[PDB]
């Protein structure tokens, strides 16, 4: 995955 | 067969879940997709902690998350603050922080 | 001789104390102390390695929260310096009183 | 030999999904394994109020839902909430 | 018994500093006693109810983890 | 086609009676009160709830709820209700 | 049949002791619940009711009132230490915080001869 | 809608400061509560209708907002019917 | 007179009574603009409001003594806006 929320990503 | 975990796509143990749901008294009939929805919802928060955490550590010239770097990563993020507020994290720490008025200058 | 001013070993010590996450308060001392509240309960309890060591790190855990509340307040008067009336006015607002 | 039932291996499936080049220590796993533990009690009793708030005798997916809205801080919930909608999606049609 | 003094001056300022404090009172040392004395008492209270109810006589670290849950101290690291 | 609710408006105002004769209560109040009697009454469920799941037991027992009530109530008031509670199962168990 | 006899009367409680397992059992709150339980979790809201409803009653009667309030309530909850650490988190309707006395003004400041 | 945030005026914050033992207000006091009591307000009523559009109810019940501030720790007496 | 009059009195009294301090309806309009935001045409009880109501009061006559608490500590008698800020930053709803 390694994809969340803007802030995350 | 194919297990529910599978099933639905995601990683953690959806026939687990259902036992636990159905066993500690919460309700007397446990949904189809509740531990479905239950389970996915806990991968997608550990997946946001590991990865804030590993991210963290790795930062620090470090391969492998130890509680300070989760520490770390809970406090920074507002959200995970928010959600760990009361929570207290052994051997976690605090965040480096000095007040304004203490410091010189 | 080379001393410092007064100012700047408090700030080393902070620098050095808010990064390292270890138990700061003496091992044996707080076992001790422990086992005397408790001798208040229930005579003769045992406590496993692992409860006090559950126990140290919950206390110092509040107590740092504590003097990070404290600091505030100690700040809010002008004050670098924190004493018992900022203690008090922390726990106050927590709602412990 | 109490077998018991961490979470030792999801939670280093997910860590290994998110950073497969990442390991984790013995403290940081328990840490994560009482995590999702405390998450799972706080989401289940959330869900378990709500039933008995419709006077429904099930928890359904949209308990847990509706239990996921009220604890996670708007973004993180609308993740959450999509999530666990997809997944329901995709375990209904397979 | 009255080890309560166990708790010293130099493991408060470390305490303190830990908290970003840089300068302490004098009479902070007998009140940061007191309070943590106080928490003790109220967390080994906890404690010890959790473990006499269980018909066991060893207070095991998961019943300190469930008298802090009660206070909201929710440690991680120990079980839960 | 009636849409009845219940309260303990019935036990309260009884005992408010039986331990002050003269003194009435109004209708807001018997609400307040009988919201404390379901606030203490779900407090008391959930401790002895969860402490019996914590030792494996799939029953809330007397005991379970010796110790909420241990637990919930704080210093010289507990004590009080465990009595009475003590007082009431062995008045209880005795075919009174 | 034998003339019935409910679980209230038995124990010596006004409360339902009835209701309260009822509310019990299916209440989720467990599995099996103890036929004890329920009589100890209603003499414990029994013998809390009976304490609050004392207090209240002394405050009306020291505010000079036959039927009790929210005023009354608040007024009680606040004054006894172990009630006020009880419901520290809760808050009642229609009631008030603890007052202050006016008397200080008198001693200090009033409306003087000026155009008096 | 027209800004009913203002309706909120400055009496009533002033009353609401004497009866907590308040003896003296500043100026800037009163937009600090208004944005208080906004926020506080907005936690409330996002519990309530979280609990409402839940249950697929048009109307904000009283024992919505009881469960919401229960939620918060601010747990009310005097609506639990 | 001046600062030290009529605010004792008000506090008195005010402590004294406890009707709702706030007018209902400009308080109703606050809660309709504010639910407005989660659900279009939204009905509210009225007994929903009065809660809201009540529980908004407690909290603001809460956070006030608080706010009076921290203005005492500052040997200042007026509660000041960092007063309030500090009050909440250690009641931990902005940290």
């Amino acid at each position: 995955r390694k994809s969340m929320r803007q802030s995350t990503a | 067969a194919k297990s529910r975990s599978s099933r639905a796509g995601l990683q953690f143990p959806v026939g687990r879940v259902h036992r636990l749901l159905r066993k500690g008294n919460y309700a007397e009939r446990v949904g189809a997709g509740a531990p479905v929805y239950l389970a996915a919802v806990l991968e997608y928060l550990t997946a946001e902690i590991l990865e804030l955490a590993g991210n963290a550590a790795r930062d620090n010239k470090k391969t492998r998350i130890i509680p300070r770097h989760l520490q770390l990563a809970i406090r920074n993020d507002e959200e995970l603050n928010k959600l760990l507020g009361r929570v207290t994290i052994a051997q976690g720490g605090v965040l480096p922080n000095i007040q304004a008025v203490l410091l010189p200058k | 001789p080379h001393r410092y001013r007064p100012g700047t070993v408090a700030l080393r010590e902070i620098r050095r104390y808010q990064k390292s996450t270890e138990l700061l308060i003496r091992k044996l001392p707080f076992q001790r102390l422990v086992r005397e509240i408790a001798q208040d309960f229930k005579t003769d309890l045992r406590f496993q390695s692992s409860a006090v060591m559950a126990l140290q790190e919950a206390c110092e855990a509040y107590l740092v929260g504590l003097f990070e509340d404290t600091n505030l307040c100690a700040i809010h008067a002008k004050r670098v310096t924190i004493m018992p009336k900022d203690i008090q006015l922390a726990r106050r607002i927590r709602g412990e009183r | 030999r109490s077998r018991k039932e961490s979470y030792s291996v999801y939670v280093y499936k997910v860590l290994k999904q998110v950073h497969p080049d990442t390991g984790i220590s013995s403290k940081a796993m328990g840490i994560m394994n009482s995590f999702v533990n405390d998450i799972f009690e706080r989401i289940a009793g959330e869900a378990s109020r709500l039933a008995h708030y419709n006077k429904r005798s099930t928890i359904t997916s949209r308990e847990i839902q509706t239990a996921v809205r009220l604890l996670l801080p708007g973004e993180l919930a609308k993740h959450a909430v999509s999530e666990g909608t997809k997944a329901v999606t995709k375990y209904t049609s397979s | 018994r009255d080890n309560i003094q166990g708790i010293t001056k130099p493991a408060i300022r470390r305490l303190a500093r830990r908290g970003g404090v840089k300068r302490i009172s004098g009479l902070i040392y007998e009140e940061t006693r007191g309070v943590l004395k106080v928490f003790l008492e109220n967390v080994i209270r906890d404690a010890v109810t959790y473990t006499e109810h269980a018909k066991r006589k060893t207070v095991t670290a998961m019943d300190v983890v469930y008298a802090l849950k009660r206070q909201g101290r929710t440690l991680y690291g120990f079980g839960g």
